């Protein structure tokens, strides 16, 4: 379960992507990845960025430090 | 005929098929309950009685 | 408890092209509370950061002029609010001697979801028992 969200930050691959957009193509338990994302930040692979886009919303990316303006 | 049967028996014979069979299958459609967060939380019910 | 399932069978509904989904809870877990609060959102919405808005507008208004618009939506509902909820949320928290703030900013963090109308979040500090409820209200379309 954990390496299908990797592809689907590859999917996002440039800005990242957002925590409930994880449920349309996954519709799986909302707990599981709830704390899968916790974990994976203990990973130390993706990280809690800010949107560039409309805020407060939780932005998950991989260690790529790329944003936008 | 109506002695051991009666006329009211389409009522009386369907309640006590309800209550003696059918309340079984109707726990064993769906005994358990599967806790989602933590999946080893289950529930399952053993029978039932009235 | 029951009641409080009671109180949260009254708060969930849908009328002719709306749906109203709220609640009511209580539970134990004004420079300290600011980040008190945005727990309280954080695990109420675990999809949104609230610790960046943190001088937000909450409206320290007084809980009766909150529960008057609270009842009067409920009229406009087409609901006919039972009353004896009001003594319930006062029976776990003690209604009377107690504080009411209200995350209402600008722009809140549902007018980006879509099917949005109108919210109404009320918060009910108190101290002497720390009972905070998180009585909401989301009014959608569908």
């Amino acid at each position: 379960e954990e390496a299908l969200v990797y592809s689907y930050i590859e999917a996002s691959g440039r800005e990242g992507i957002w925590s409930k957009t994880i449920k349309a193509r996954t519709n799986l338990h909302q707990h599981v990845v709830l704390k899968c994302l916790k974990s994976l930040e203990s990973q130390r692979y993706v990280k809690s960025v800010k949107s560039v886009k409309f805020p407060t919303r939780k932005i998950y990316m991989l260690y790529s430090l790329q944003p936008s303006v | 005929f109506l002695k051991v049967k009666g006329l009211v028996k389409q009522h009386l014979d369907s309640f006590n098929y309800f209550v003696d069979t059918d309340l079984k299958k109707i726990i064993k459609a769906n005994q358990l309950i599967l806790s989602d967060v933590d999946p080893e939380f289950y529930l399952k019910y053993v029978d039932i009685r009235v | 408890e029951l009641d409080i399932e009671r109180v949260n069978q009254t708060l969930n509904f849908e009328t002719n092209d709306c749906k109203i989904v709220g609640s009511c809870d209580i539970f134990t877990t004004s420079r300290k509370i600011f980040a008190y609060l945005i727990a309280i959102l954080n695990a109420s919405y675990p999809d949104h950061d609230f610790s960046s808005v943190e001088p937000t507008d909450f409206v320290k208004t007084s809980l009766k002029t909150f529960i008057s618009k609270f009842e009067n939506t409920l009229y406009s509902l087409g609901r006919q609010p039972e009353e004896w909820v009001w003594e319930v949320i006062n029976s776990h928290m003690t209604l009377s001697d107690c504080v009411l703030f209200q995350y209402s900013p600008s722009n809140s963090f549902l007018e980006d979801e879509p099917g949005y109308l109108w919210n109404l979040i009320g918060f009910l500090y108190n101290r002497k028992r720390k009972r905070v409820a998180y009585l909401y209200l989301i009014c959608s379309r569908l």
